[PDB]
């Protein structure tokens, strides 16, 4: 597995993954802020059984 | 502080107004008397808009706006808290911009350079003046120039495109328009260009002009070379803001009706009326 | 559930955080020629301090 | 670049440090899950 | 056995297995929590009406 | 079937690969989370008969 | 038949065919997708018997 | 350029590899028919 | 560990740190500020219990 | 800790430490003077008593 | 303390000093020139208890 | 460029990197039929 | 039958049989509980009313 | 990789662990059995 | 990497741990059992 | 067992130490102070009616 | 660049400092907690 | 014992140290003002109705 | 890093620390025991 | 650049101006408390 | 550049000067605040 | 770089010394603290 | 890739664990028939 350090440069790749991670993880972050379910400044207090859930009806 | 080989390029000579009086630097900055006269005007028409904003309803930044006179004062100066304020700031805008470009003839008299920068920038301040001077003249108040505020002036935008009801029919904005994305196509080929002969993969030999040349005439079909780029370039951006000129002069003082009736004569040719 | 942070105002401050490293980006590209600045207190490099002079490869004989 | 040895020395630390992210990403997924399950 | 620890670094195992063991306490605790009803029954001992 | 690496470059290839993989399965989620269905970070905690479904062709 | 890989470079032929399946398979994924008939991923639990079919001659 | 014993070489994975993607596709296709029939 | 200081050099890697924490404590203070629950300049003062919180699950 | 001054130049240093405090003490009281609770220009001489407050959540 | 001229030249700071002193005065008196108490061109004649004041919060 | 004997290990590498791809998928795809199928 | 692992290396098999047992085990532990009914009785026997 | 002798040293104990592993798992079935028969 | 010598060094301590560890958590076990049995 | 300390600075240990139990320790007075009811009857003792 | 015991000074001083930078945070999200909890 | 200050510098301890102290003592006081009702019991005699 | 001599050293205070830290720990809890008995 | 002389004198002017700011602003704080707490 | 006797006869000038536009700048806000209080 | 062993040795004692007063002085405070409000 | 002489032994192992999982599916499905016969 280690050759991969000697096709790719470590110094290159170690850029590449902390920035697919950090723009991952604000996008994952924002994504779920946006939510109603997970906007959890505003309601993260509520408590898993008044949390608000998606609405269910396939019909009736 | 100075480049590493600038000292040699500071001698006296070159201006226009003033002679020795003024030809010295300050930092990376050259003064000159017109170098002076800018510091001027900029200070007196940024203070002044400062003021505007004091006496509007915030300090919020998008929000401010600094408007023109009512139509009813004609081409006399109003009163300050009624437009007039816009109208001293407008004489520091001319002020400051005519400098600008004078102060570059001096620079560049002084690096034994072409003219071509002073009057490549005369484009701009003839849009400028046309919006502010020339149409407002024409059309005889000063309250058709546009507010000074970076979202009012869009909303002026937008009210004078309407009041030709379809402004995309403007046939000088049409052209206009076509100038400036075509400007914006031909710099991002140029641009490309050099960084890729200059720039080449890893262990590639640096490019040179034939494969420039080439590259470009399996683009085009036809070779623009070195020079010629650049005066496509300088044709295309200052082309872009003359018709911009043309098309906003036209639009009120010669035509008054809604764009897309304009066409009329097209449809009328006696080959197929 | 956030009323006031909505995803073009998200996005544009990802834009602008963009736009001010690109800014940085090109002003250290900006200095290859010309910098160290001489100044009669000793060289200047201003900000950002300036990428290194790139020396080019010629084509070896043609 | 670098030996077999330094790439296969770093290695060791690259998934170790893999390791370690896993390990505390799996704890915030167990504590968002009993705050707010998502199924 | 023990040759199964032969070219390792001693410290990158004692992190790696500390890290392991931090976390596999750490979840089994916070279900722990949710099943067997306590501290719940330890704040209503003390609690205010 | 190796051979099909001495024509390709495998640095060039992961790359590629990786990029195909990280797009299509960004895709995907997307796909799914704009649907009704598998809208999951709203609804996730619907059962499957309580998920929503299309439209079925009429008959009432 | 192999000849023609003499008269193509298979280097460059692969690329191209894999390129050009992509495609295809996306857009028919796509167009199936947009349908009313197969969009799956809302209504692919459905059996054949409740899935839309469109319309039909009006032949009284 | 490959010669002809290499192209000739290549050709049969070309075929068995196009062959076997048929083969997938073919399945696919029945189970898709089975699902819901398009005539 | 200190070997990622012989790849990086450490007067780059300090003065990114400190523009990567610059922005990202900014940038959960100003969330945090536009908020309802955390506009502590404007409602700081309120207890715990009296700070807004977000509306519950729909209940019918 | 002083050989961060072999690190870096203190003249550079400084001129940046004064431009990020400027910037900052600006920041920060622009954004009370944008506040109402803090707009001390026209409500400085309110009692604690009498100052704004941002609303409450309401009462069940 | 006055070894900080042998790092920065006296003829360079004086001109920083006064450029920063000239704006931040003109801010200052724009700034309370825009507001309603201190708008003294108008009102400077205005005795203290004649001077406005910004809004109280209103008791319940 | 790239020689025989590496190409075959790379490959070996490759189709195990594969092979193991496909088949964390395939859980995860039994997973989310088991949560919610899609038929 | 030992010398299927002689092209590899031992540290890369306890580390693939490894993260396959972590899996299959995780897996298999969540599946249970929810066919069990466990821990959910034993919930149920300390929940407060 | 490993000679045959490393090889057969390590089959030693990898079919020792894997049989105990078994043994382990069989009584917890056992168990699990007399606790919630499943069939 | 570890020599034999310090591999079976360090097998002494790491199974001495191992067995301490899982001593402490046996009590833990059999206090929790006494104090709320889960089956 | 003293092996364990041979490749690491001193200083970093202690500080990784001394940051694990101040983490801890905060998070376990948190805790403490709401399952307990303390400082809150504390605080309702001195109180104002 | 750095000799192998500079890049040693600095990962010590670098390590204590995000410690300590940790630390501070730490107390700083107890004080907030205190204040308003965010669950 | 007295080899952990070895390498270390008696002024970066100190001013640690000194601002843990300060830090501590701070917040320690901040809290407990808020629990004993002290100073609230001193102003409370000495206030105007 | 640290010599065996060092290590050695080191190792003892650090037990000597641990052990004081766990002795004044279970104090506090057989106090906090004896006020609010948590089982 | 600087001796380690003038780098070790440098600091201490630094560290005392950081104080005093540190003060001088901590004057502040308590002021704007005393007049309109935020908490 | 300068003499640090230069240096020390400038700083003379600078801190007496800084402190007598703060003296005047003090006395502004004496009659300012006389005028019109703005706490 | 940093105290030798006998700069240590001798700064050691006077951190042992300053702890403890500090820690004696603290004891002092909690009993008058606690005889004026007792907290438990 | 594998000579004339591996791949002798290496067949005899493939069958030999052909059958063996061939042997458990038969008593897999024995006790399958017998719990729910399925024709
Ligand atoms: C809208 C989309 C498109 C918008 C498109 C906008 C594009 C704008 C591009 C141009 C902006 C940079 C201009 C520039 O580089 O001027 C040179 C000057 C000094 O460095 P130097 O030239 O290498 O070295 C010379 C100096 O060190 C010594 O010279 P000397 O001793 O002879 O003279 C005295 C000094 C004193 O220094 C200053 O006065 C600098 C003050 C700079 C204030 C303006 C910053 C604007 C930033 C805009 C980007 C963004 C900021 C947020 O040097 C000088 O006198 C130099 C005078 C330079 C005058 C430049 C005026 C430019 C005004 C531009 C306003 C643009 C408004 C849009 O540079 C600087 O001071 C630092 C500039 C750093 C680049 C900006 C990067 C910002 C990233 C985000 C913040 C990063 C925080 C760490
Ligand atoms: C969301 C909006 C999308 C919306 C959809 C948008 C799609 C846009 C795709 C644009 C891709 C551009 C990529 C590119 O230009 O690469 C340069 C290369 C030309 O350079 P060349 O030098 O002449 O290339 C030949 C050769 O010398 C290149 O060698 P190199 O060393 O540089 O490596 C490049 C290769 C690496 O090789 C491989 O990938 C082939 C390996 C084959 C292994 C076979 C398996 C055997 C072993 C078994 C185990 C194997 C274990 C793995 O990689 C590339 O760079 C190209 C990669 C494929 C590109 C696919 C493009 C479609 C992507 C669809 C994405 C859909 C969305 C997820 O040209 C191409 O690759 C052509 C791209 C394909 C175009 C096909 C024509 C389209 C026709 C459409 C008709 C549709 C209606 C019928
Ligand atoms: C070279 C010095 C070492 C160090 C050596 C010690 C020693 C020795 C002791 C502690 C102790 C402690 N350390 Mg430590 N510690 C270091 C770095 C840290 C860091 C960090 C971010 O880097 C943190 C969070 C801690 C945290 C802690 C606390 C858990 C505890 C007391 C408070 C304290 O230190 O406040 C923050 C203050 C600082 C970080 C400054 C440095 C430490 C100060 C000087 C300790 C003085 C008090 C000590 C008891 C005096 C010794 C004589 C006594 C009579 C026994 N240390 C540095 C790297 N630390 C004590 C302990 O174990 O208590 C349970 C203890 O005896
Ligand atoms: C909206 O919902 C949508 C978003 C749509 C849903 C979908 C989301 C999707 C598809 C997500 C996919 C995620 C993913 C997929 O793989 C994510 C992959 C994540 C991965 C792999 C993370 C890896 C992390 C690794 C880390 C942190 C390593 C740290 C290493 C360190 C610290 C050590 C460095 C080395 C040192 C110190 C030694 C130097 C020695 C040297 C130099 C020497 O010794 O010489
Ligand atoms: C609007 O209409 C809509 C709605 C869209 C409807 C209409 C749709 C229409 C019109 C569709 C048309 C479809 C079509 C038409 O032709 C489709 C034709 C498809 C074809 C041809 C597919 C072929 C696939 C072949 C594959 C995958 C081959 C893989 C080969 C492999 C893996 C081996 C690689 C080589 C190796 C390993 C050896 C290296 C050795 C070397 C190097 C050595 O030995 O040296
Ligand atoms: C929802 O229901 C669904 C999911 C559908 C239901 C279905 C589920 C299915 C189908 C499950 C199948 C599971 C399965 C199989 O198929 C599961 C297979 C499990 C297996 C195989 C486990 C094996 C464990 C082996 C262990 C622990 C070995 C330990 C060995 C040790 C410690 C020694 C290490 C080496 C040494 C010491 C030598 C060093 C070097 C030396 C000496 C040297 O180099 O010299
Ligand atoms: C609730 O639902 C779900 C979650 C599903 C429920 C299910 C949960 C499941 C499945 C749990 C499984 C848990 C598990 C396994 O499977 C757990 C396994 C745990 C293990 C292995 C613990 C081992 C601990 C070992 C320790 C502490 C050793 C310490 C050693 C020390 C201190 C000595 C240090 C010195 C050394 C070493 C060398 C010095 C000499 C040197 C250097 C020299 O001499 O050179
Ligand atoms: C939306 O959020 C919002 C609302 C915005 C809220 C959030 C805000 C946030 C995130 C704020 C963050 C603040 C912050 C974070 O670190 C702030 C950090 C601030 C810091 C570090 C301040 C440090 C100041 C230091 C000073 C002043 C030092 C002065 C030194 C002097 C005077 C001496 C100079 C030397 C001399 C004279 C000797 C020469 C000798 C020589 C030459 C010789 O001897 O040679
Ligand atoms: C409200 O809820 C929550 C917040 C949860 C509740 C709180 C909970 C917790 C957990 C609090 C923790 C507190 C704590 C630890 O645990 C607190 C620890 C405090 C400590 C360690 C205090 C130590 C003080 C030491 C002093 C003052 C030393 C002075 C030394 C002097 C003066 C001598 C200087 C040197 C000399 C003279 C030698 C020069 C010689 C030289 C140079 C030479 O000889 O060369
Ligand atoms: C539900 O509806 C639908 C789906 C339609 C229903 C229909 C389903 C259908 C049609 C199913 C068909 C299934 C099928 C076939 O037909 C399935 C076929 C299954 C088979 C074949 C299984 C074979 C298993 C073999 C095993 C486990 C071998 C293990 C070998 C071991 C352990 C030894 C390893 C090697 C060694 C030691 C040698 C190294 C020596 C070396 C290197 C040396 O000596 O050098
Ligand atoms: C890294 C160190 C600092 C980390 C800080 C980040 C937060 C960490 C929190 C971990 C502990 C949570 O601890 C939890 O606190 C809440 C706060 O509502 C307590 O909650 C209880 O006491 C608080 C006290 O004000 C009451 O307001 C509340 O109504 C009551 O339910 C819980 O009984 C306790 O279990
Ligand atoms: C609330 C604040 C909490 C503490 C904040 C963090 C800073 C603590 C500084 C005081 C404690 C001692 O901190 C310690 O300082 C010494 C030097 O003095 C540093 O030591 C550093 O330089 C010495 C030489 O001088 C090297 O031998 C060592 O390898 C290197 O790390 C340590 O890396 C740091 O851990």
């Amino acid at each position: 597995m280690h050759r991969i350090w000697l096709m790719y440069d470590p110094r290159r790749v170690m850029v590449a993954l902390v920035g697919f991670l950090a723009v991952l993880a604000l996008v994952i972050h924002f994504v779920l802020l946006s939510s109603q379910r997970y906007s959890w400044i505003e309601n993260g207090t509520l408590g898993a059984d008044q949390a608000p859930v998606g609405a269910s009806a396939p019909a009736a | 502080a100075m480049l590493s080989f600038e000292k040699k390029y500071r001698v006296r000579g070159g201006t226009l107004i003033g002679g020795d009086l003024f030809d010295f630097w300050f930092g990376p900055f050259y003064v000159g008397f017109f170098g002076v006269t800018t510091i001027f005007f900029v200070t007196l028409g940024t203070l002044l808009c400062v003021w505007g904003a004091a006496m509007g309803p915030t300090w919020n930044l998008w929000q401010i706006n600094i408007a023109p006179p009512d139509l009813k004062y004609g081409l006399g100066l109003a009163p300050l808290r009624e437009g007039g304020l816009w109208q001293i700031i407008t004489l520091c805008a001319l002020g400051a911009f005519g400098s600008w470009a004078l102060r570059q003839a001096e620079i560049a008299r002084k690096l034994g350079m072409g003219m071509h920068i002073p009057w490549a920038y005369g484009g701009a301040i003839l849009a400028y003046t046309t919006l502010v001077v020339i149409r407002p003249f024409l059309l005889g108040a000063w309250g058709h120039g546009f507010p000074y505020g970076i979202f009012s002036h869009l909303d002026w935008v937008s009210n004078v495109g309407y009041q030709y009801l379809h402004f995309h029919y403007n046939p000088a904005h049409m052209i206009a328009v076509t100038f400036f994305f075509t400007n914006c196509l031909a710099l991002a080929m140029h641009g490309s260009l050099i960084l890729s002969v200059t720039n080449p993969p890893k262990g590639t030999p640096t490019g040179t002009s034939e494969q420039e040349n080439v590259f470009f005439r399996d683009l085009l079909g036809y070779s623009i070379g070195a020079i010629g780029i650049h005066r496509l370039g300088l044709f295309l951006a200052v082309g872009a803001a003359v018709w911009s000129a043309i098309c906003i002069v036209i639009s009120g003082p010669f035509w008054t009706q809604g764009w897309p009736e304009w066409w009329n004569w097209w449809l009328n040719l006696p080959i197929w009326k | 559930m956030m009323e006031y942070i909505d995803g073009a105002q998200i996005a544009l401050y990802a834009f602008w955080l963009f736009f001010f490293g690109l800014i940085i980006y090109l002003r250290r590209e900006d200095k290859r020629e010309g910098y160290p600045l001489e100044s009669p207190q000793g060289p200047r490099d201003g900000w950002p301090k300036g990428a290194p002079k790139k020396t080019y490869v010629h084509r070896d004989h043609g | 670049g670098m030996t077999e040895e330094e790439a296969r020395r770093f290695h060791g630390y690259m998934v170790t440090g893999t390791l370690g992210y896993v390990v505390v990403a799996s704890v915030a997924h167990f504590l968002a899950w009993s705050w707010r399950p998502w199924f | 056995m023990h040759r199964i620890w032969m070219g390792t670094d001693p410290h990158i195992i004692m992190s790696a297995l500390g890290s392991f063991l931090v976390g596999a306490v750490l979840v089994m605790h916070i279900w722990a929590y949710g099943q067997f009803n306590w501290p719940a029954t330890l704040k209503a001992k003390y609690a205010t009406p």
